[PDB]
């Protein structure tokens, strides 16, 4: 019943997911769109879901890494879910997407490749 | 002291007053810059609150701010201490947590007893417009800043003011 404050890292492969936004736009939860390694805009579906209930300042666009991983320090939420997989070169995970630095700052950390995890722990 | 000290804020408390009435810009400079200024306990003149508007183009933009103002008994020698609420403002030269802020006007070094009450929360306006992070309170937005990531910069800064209502 009771969910836990999320950091969602929003990179291709989350924003394909299939997440009934307009659940969740109402929690403690922020979404950080990196524009730097997505190139268009944010899928226009998640926007909207967020809009529709006055929620839209829960996104927030990043220019750059340094830029998105400074706010995932300063909100400072329980989770932090990401895929790593999309930042790297090498198609693999790599834990060095994630500074050393945030493990002071967030409780739980989620990075996964497997769809149903982070279905899981998005929607609890 | 005191006697000397008590006698600028009483001519002070009227400047204000006089200034903060009118609706003429060319008698109201802050119009639309400090909504009100006046002293927390009518029979304290020591404590004080304001009321500002944040500066047009900026993430503070239609959001108020209420300041506090701290006088000592040694003012105007020395420079009254000022504040935000706690957990009210994210800014480069902010230290949220606390309220404190960082203004070079109010240093030792650099404080001149020619300046009031008004033209301090104006200098705190004027920050809010233009912050320096080559010294920043708040290590983490200032580094924002310092990598030009203006998209993150307006949307934590809008995200926290949004929240703060709700």
């Amino acid at each position: 019943k009771a969910r836990k404050s999320k950091c969602i890292i929003m990179s291709k492969s989350i924003q394909g997911l299939p997440i009934k936004w307009e659940e969740y736009a109402a929690d403690e939860v922020v979404l950080l769109v990196p524009t730097s390694h997505t190139d268009g805009s944010m899928k226009q579906a998640i926007g909207d879901a967020f809009r529709k209930t006055k929620n839209e300042h829960k996104i927030i666009y990043c220019d750059s890494m340094d830029g998105l991983w400074s706010c995932v320090r300063r909100l400072g939420k329980f989770q932090c879910i990401l895929n790593s997989r999309d930042f790297t070169s090498s198609g693999g995970s790599d834990a060095a997407v994630v500074p050393e630095d945030i493990g002071r700052f967030v409780k739980f950390v989620v990075d996964s490749d497997v769809e149903d995890v982070l279905i899981d722990t998005l929607c609890n | 002291m005191a006697d000397t000290c008590m006698s600028r804020i009483v001519k002070e408390y009227k400047v204000i007053l006089k200034t903060l009435a009118s609706d003429d810009p060319i008698a109201n400079p802050y119009r639309g810059i400090i909504e009100s200024l006046n002293p927390i306990d009518e029979t304290d003149l020591s404590k004080w609150e304001a009321i500002i508007s944040g500066p047009s183009d900026t993430p503070y933009e239609n959001h108020q701010f209420r300041i506090l103002i701290e006088v000592p008994s040694s003012y105007p020698m020395n420079p009254p201490k000022i504040s935000f609420m706690q957990n009210n403002i994210l800014h480069c030269n902010v230290k949220s947590a606390t309220g404190e802020i960082c203004l070079n006007i109010l240093k030792p070094e650099e404080w001149t007893p020619v300046w009031d009450l008004l033209h301090c929360v104006h200098a705190v306006w004027r920050l809010l417009r233009e912050p320096v992070c080559d010294s920043p309170l708040d290590v983490d937005i200032g580094a924002i800043i310092r990598c030009g990531d203006m998209s993150a910069y307006q949307g934590i800064v809008k995200y926290f003011l949004a929240e703060r209502e709700r």
